[PDB]
């Protein structure tokens, strides 16, 4: 994704 | 005349067609391999890089990877190769003489649609494109107005109820868990009994014993029980190279992750609570028809069992007065492209369109305003 | 005014349209003294029509009139009809015939001498004059020539083509004319029905193509038919019953031949039930189809494919009384031992298993991959309908084909002639899909005929050297692009069988949202959200919702198709199928069938016929208004009528003018005389031949002869009577 | 008039007196007015003579004073030109048109009148020259 989770 | 493309990015397989027509015409997967290997042999037709089912095929020497992870976009260029390949290679019809439908799962960046839609006018030339959320058309495949959909593919998993065609945007629940991400856990169990699965290549082996022999235990504990005391339940499956792989526990135990993602740890709860806890955030006064309809869809809902567990427990989370109904028929893998398929086709949706001429105006910024 | 003590008008009245009324003394520029046929005071609303000066009525084209309005058109139909006897009757190009439910000497080979050789110009009025100049434009061209004919039912479409090709069998010398005329009967039986407010009505196009060598003897005949009322076969309105067919074979069912059948009595199958109503007034189904049998054998189908033909049609009875069970709301079954399936599967040889799976369920292929899935109650009943309107449709097909076999000729085919048969625009209480259909295929003729006409007109103007732009065109496009184009009634029906959850209620909100004020021409029936109005070039007509996503969705499975097509009992079920097109609605279909229509007729220059049928209860030669005036308006011929008074409607050959005008007062001089006399200079027209007028100046030309010759006539015989009065004088003075 | 033309007149007048006593019908009023000169229509006639019935008008009498009044009020080509041309354009009219138009026009007259009147004005092709019936009917 851009935060959270890797994508 | 000209009639619409219809696609869905999906992840693992995409799968496009002409709208109007009952079943999609290609089916692969949406997969992009490289070779890593030195080359030996010379004068050898040997190639940048494969896509879908030729990188399937050879997969042996390729390092394979996906494009799309938890219906985001990852990467630009080889999903550029991927809707390359699905126009030219397999609909083998130009994109310059047919408007183009597009599927995306909700709640997931702007950046996603932009960037879409100016790929399709600018590469393409697309005439005419417009972007639709998955569980939409799943209502209109199964031939209802109302319902609560659950819908889960690889990645993204996610509850959007629907009310006599309404939407309910602060209803809608989002969960990164399924599809994907049972197939690293299965993985490790597996390791668990003394096999290694590593390599990309390996994934889509332990991926298809996931659907091969996989299911959903009606009650976990005593299923749990059984197999520990007895071989019944066991089974076992043959490597592409002859071994033979003999699975116990593990073959249940991996699919129940999805009631429980503590197995992989994850906070939320599974998909019974995240259903019901998206009926509770709607009105009282439709919640009789929500608990009545509930449409499945998608292939990690497949399992044999899942409605019939998903029954059993949300009839014990709901009220004890009222159907519960679940609702899955037989063709739900391929339901978000038969939904696109007949809405592609309708004439109200001629005047929904994006065109060109407004692209051109109004740049990629339109899509939100135009689109849901 | 135009308005005198002389003058006379029509005033309406409710037992008859029109009443004629003398005027008692001028209007001024209120109300009229009226007195009629003996008091009245007539109320002006805030002017009745002037009837024409009585010189010109009773003859056989109704344009020159001076005045051209719908009681003077009325009064000549009445005087020549009745009085003088005359039926055939010319509004421009159109002819036009009353059926007088009466024979007459017309139809002889001494007025097929009579005719033969003629121009319009030459004669009377008959249908034998619209085939010589079919004939003469065929000579004169290798251009084809239509002749299209139209009413409502029992208006005698079919007697008038009858005689209009027996005209070019006489004319030419094939024994195509006794084989067409032998062809009836059966085409009768499978295309025609009962309706509301008929008996034997026809719900389809037929079209015969009578082909000539080049020596213009008759080759053959090859036959079409389009327009195919489909949905009529599963589904009847309270009192109308099935395709004929149906009743004449239940009627034959104790007879030995179709004892294998098990047919029961004409109400105990579903699909002949519904209407209400078995028995048509006076009539023998179990004569007449000895009469159709007879006939087939006379076309030369063999007498086994007569028995194909009534087991497929036991079949499609037999198939209509299996009934569903539901065992969910999205699944069903048939009860097990079902007697209507074990017969429809012994009489079309198929397993009985088999089309117990197939009607049930429905089959999806995916490239890879192919599912079974069940489907509910009602999607099995419209299935199994859609079904029996598929076979029913390609048994006629068949029927069609075989004709054409027997017909069709082996001398390859130079030019040709042709016929069509087909309704008329209808109205009833009642609208519903079928009269939608209907009154769409004659609003897009009438678009050809007022084009056509417009056409032909403009030509004879250029002809003339007269100045182009006074012509003025009559254009009903935004019409069919309310019923055609999308979004219109036609494409949000479409849509609405897709639309999960579709319904009559929401597909009536869908055509309020799309048109209700973004046109003219679509209207809401003030009382009602379930209906809807449409103008129509003739009427507005009110079309109730309540059938049309029932009778517009057709689909059928394949599988059930790829079953009965294994059939191995008989040859005829599997002769007769021979998948994109399974997808189509009725609505679709027929939108297709129509346009097939067009590209058959816009190639050819057309004649036309018009047919009307002057009284209900079919007595003889006997005239209402009432009917008429109906019958006349849905013809079209009330608008030809307006759009002709229009534009320049009379004409006049210099010299024949100034034969008579002189005696009030060549071409310049007369023109300047004229000039001289009236300012009629806009409303008259000058060209190589004729002065044209407009509408009404004729009347003012006698009335100014009138004028003089009454003035003269005061000073001649008070001339005269000066020596009359001294001749007594001197005989006095003797 | 003048005492002169008075009693010219009145000697006129008075050779219509079919019954002794010195008076005309009204019936004969009209033949002294046209012999005169005047050429009355019918209608005309009737006004000055006040309408009358059918019984005075047959048998009612008036003397030449009371006649007289009428006359004068009477009293007081080119025309009749057209009016002739009217049926003709070489100058002709047919003698069975122009018998059928004074027998059935206007104030229709009877066809032994016309008889007399256009006896030696038709030729032999059946025409009138109008211009000289007329000179000769106005003469
Ligand atoms: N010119 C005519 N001469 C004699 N009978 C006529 C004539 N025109 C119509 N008819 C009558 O029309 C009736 C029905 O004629 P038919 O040949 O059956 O065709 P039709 O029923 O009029 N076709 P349709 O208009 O669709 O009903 C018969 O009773 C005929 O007597
Ligand atoms: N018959 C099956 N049983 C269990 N899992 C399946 C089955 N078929 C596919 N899957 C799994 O579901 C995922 C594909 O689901 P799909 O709906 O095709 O994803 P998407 O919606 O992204 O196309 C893959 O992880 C695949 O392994
Ligand atoms: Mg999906
Ligand atoms: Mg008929
Ligand atoms: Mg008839």
């Amino acid at each position: 994704w851009x935060a959270x989770c890797p994508a | 005349e000209t009639t619409a493309l219809v696609c869905d990015n999906g992840s693992g397989l995409v799968k496009a067609g002409f709208a109007g027509d009952d079943a999609p015409r290609a089916v692969f997967p949406s997969i992009v391999g490289r070779p890593r290997h030195q080359g030996v042999m010379v004068g050898m037709g040997q190639k940048d890089s494969y896509v879908g089912d030729e990188a399937q095929s050879k997969r042996g020497i390729l390092t394979l990877k996906y494009p799309i992870e938890h219906g985001i976009i990852t990467n630009w260029d080889d999903m550029e190769k991927i809707w390359h390949h699905t126009f030219y290679n397999e609909l083998r019809v130009a994109p310059e003489e047919h408007p183009t439908l597009l599927t995306e799962a909700p709640l997931n960046p702007k950046a996603n649609r932009e960037k879409m839609t100016q790929i399709m006018f600018e590469t393409f030339n697309v005439p005419a494109m417009y972007v639709a959320i998955q569980a939409v058309l799943s209502l209109y495949a199964s031939g209802r107005t109302t319902g609560i959909v659950l819908d889960s593919g690889d990645g993204v998993t996610h509850n959007v109820p629907i009310y006599e065609g309404y939407a309910l945007p602060h209803a809608i629940m989002r969960l990164d868990l399924a599809g994907r991400d049972l197939t690293d856990y299965l993985m490790k169990i597996l390791t668990e009994r003394g096999y290694s699965f590593v390599t990309t290549a390996e994934r889509e082996i332990v991926r298809d014993i996931k659907e091969k022999l996989c299911y959903v235990a009606l009650d976990f504990e005593n299923e749990m029980a059984t197999a520990a005391s007895s071989s019944s339940l066991e089974k076992s499956y043959e490597l592409p190279d002859g071994q033979v792989i003999t699975i116990g526990n593990e073959r249940f135990r991996c699919p129940e992750t999805l009631f429980q993602p503590s197995f992989i740890g994850m906070e939320s709860a599974g998909i019974h609570e995240t259903t019901y806890n998206s009926i509770m955030k709607c009105d009282i006064d439709i919640r009789k028809d929500l608990y009545a309809n509930n449409v499945m869809s998608g292939g990690t809902t497949m399992y044999p069992g899942i409605a019939d567990r998903m029954q059993k427990e949300i009839t014990a989370l709901a009220p004890s007065t009222m159907k519960i109904k679940i609702i899955a028929p037989p063709e739900r893998k391929y339901s978000v492209w038969i939904g696109g398929s007949i809405l592609a086709s309708l004439s109200t949706f001629q005047q929904m369109w994006i065109t060109k001429q407004e692209y051109d105006e109004a740049g990629p910024s339109i899509v939100h305003r135009k689109c849901f | 005014e135009l308005y005198t003590k002389y003058a006379r008008v029509w005033i309406p009245d409710p037992e008859e349209v029109w009443k004629s009324a003398e005027l008692l003394k001028d209007y001024k520029p209120k109300v009229l003294q009226l007195r009629l046929e003996k008091d009245l005071e007539y109320c002006l609303d805030p002017l009745p029509p002037l009837r024409n000066p009585d010189i010109l009525v009773g003859e056989n084209d109704l344009t020159a009139l001076s005045y051209l309005h719908e009681p003077a058109v009325l009064h000549n139909l009445k005087v020549r009809f009745i009085d003088s006897k005359l039926i055939y009757t010319y509004c421009g190009i159109v002819l036009v015939a009353i059926n007088p439910y009466e024979q007459l000497p017309i139809y002889g080979e001494d007025i097929i001498n009579a005719y033969s050789g003629q121009n319009m110009g030459d004669m009377d009025p008959h249908i034998f004059a619209v085939a010589e100049e079919a004939y003469k434009q065929m000579a004169r061209d290798e251009r084809n020539q239509s002749i299209i004919v139209s009413g409502e039912s029992g208006a005698g479409k079919t007697v008038s083509a009858k005689y209009a090709m027996r005209y070019f069998a006489t004319v030419s010398g094939a024994n195509v004319e006794e084989k067409v005329l032998a062809s009836n009967p059966i085409m009768e039986s499978i295309g025609n029905a009962k309706t509301t407010r008929n008996d034997n009505s026809s719900r389809f196009g037929k079209y015969i193509e009578i082909g000539f060598d080049k020596r213009y003897r008759i080759i053959g005949a090859n036959m079409r038919t389009y327009l195919l009322e489909k949905s009529r076969v599963v589904f009847q309105a309270e009192e109308e019953r099935n395709y004929h067919i149906f009743y004449q074979l239940c009627a034959s069912a104790a007879l030995p031949e179709f004892k294998t059948l098990r047919l029961g009595n004409a109400n105990y199958f579903h699909y002949t039930k519904q209407g209400g109503s078995p028995v048509i007034d006076g009539i023998d189904d179990a004569k007449e189809m000895v009469n159709t049998r007879q006939a087939c054998t006379l076309l030369g189908i063999s007498d086994s494919y007569q028995m194909g033909i009534f087991r497929i049609l036991a079949g499609i009875l037999h198939l209509g009384n299996v009934e569903f069970a539901s065992r969910d709301s999205d699944s069903c079954a048939i009860p097990p031992k079902h007697d209507p399936l074990t017969i429809f599967c012994d009489l079309m040889g198929v397993d009985y298993e088999e089309m117990a799976h197939w009607l049930c369920h429905r089959k999806l292929a995916t490239a890879t991959e192919t599912y079974i899935k069940p489907i509910s109650k009602l999607h099995a009943i419209n299935a199994r309908d859609a079904l029996a309107k598929h076979i029913y449709a390609n048994l006629f097909n068949w029927i069609v084909d075989h004709v054409n076999k027997a017909l069709h000729s082996t001398v390859k085919q130079h030019s040709f002639i042709g016929v069509l048969d087909i309704y008329g625009f209808e109205t009833f209480e009642i609208n519903s899909f079928e009269q939608f259909c209907i009154n769409y295929a004659n609003e897009k003729l009438q678009q050809q005929f007022n084009m056509h006409v417009f056409k032909l007109e403009q030509e004879e103007y250029m002809k003339e050297q007269i100045p182009w732009t006074l012509i003025d065109f009559y254009d009903n496009q935004p019409c069919i692009n309310l019923i055609e184009a999308k979004m219109g009634v036609l494409d949000l029906l479409d849509e609405e069988c897709k639309m999960p959850k579709g319904s009559d209620d929401t597909w009536a909100q869908k055509l309020y949202n799309t048109h209700l004020n973004k046109c003219a021409l679509f209207e809401k029936p003030r009382l009602s959200n379930k209906a809807f109005i449409i103008k129509h070039f003739a009427d507005k007509v009110e079309y109730q919702c309540e059938g049309f996503l029932e009778k517009n969705k057709d689909t059928v499975y394949e599988e059930q198709i790829k079953v009965l097509k294994s059939s191995k009992k008989f040859k005829l079920l599997p002769e007769l199928f021979q998948s994109k097109e399974h997808k189509k609605t009725v609505g679709h279909q027929f939108r297709n069938s129509l346009h097939l229509l067009m590209e058959t007729l816009n190639a050819t220059t057309p004649h036309y016929v018009r047919c009307i049928k002057p009284n209900d209860f079919k007595f003889p030669f006997t005239f209402d208004e009432k009917r008429a005036v109906q019958q006349l308006r849905a013809c079209g011929v009330l608008e030809t009528i307006r759009i002709s008074a229009a534009g320049f409607p009379s004409r006049w050959t210099y010299q024949e003018f100034f034969s008579r005008y002189r005696v009030l007062m060549r071409k310049q001089t007369c023109k300047n005389v004229l000039e001289k006399l009236i300012l009629d200079k806009d409303k008259y027209q000058f060209g190589k031949t004729k002065i044209f007028f407009r509408a009404g100046q004729v009347a003012y030309l006698e009335k100014i002869r009138a004028d003089k010759l009454r003035a003269a006539c005061i000073r001649i015989q008070k001339t005269i009577r000066g020596w009359l009065m001294r001749k007594k004088y001197m005989r006095m003075r003797r | 008039f003048n005492k002169d033309q008075l009693e010219e007149f009145k000697e006129a007048f008075e050779l219509f007196d079919r019954v002794g006593d010195g008076k005309i019908l009204y019936s004969q009023c009209g033949d002294v007015m046209r012999a005169l000169g005047q050429n009355p229509t019918n209608a005309e006639v009737l006004k000055v003579l006040g309408n009358p019935k059918s019984d005075e008008l047959k048998s009612r009498r008036v003397d030449f004073e009371t006649f007289l009044p009428m006359l004068q009020a009477v009293a007081k080509y080119e025309d009749y030109l057209e009016g002739f041309r009217v049926f003709d354009g070489n100058g002709k009219v047919m003698g069975a048109e122009l018998r059928h138009v004074l027998t059935t026009l206007g104030e229709k007259m009877t066809e032994e009148e016309v008889e007399t009147v256009l006896a030696g004005h038709e030729d032999s092709n059946g025409c009138i020259n109008y211009e000289a019936f007329l000179k000769h009917i106005l003469s």
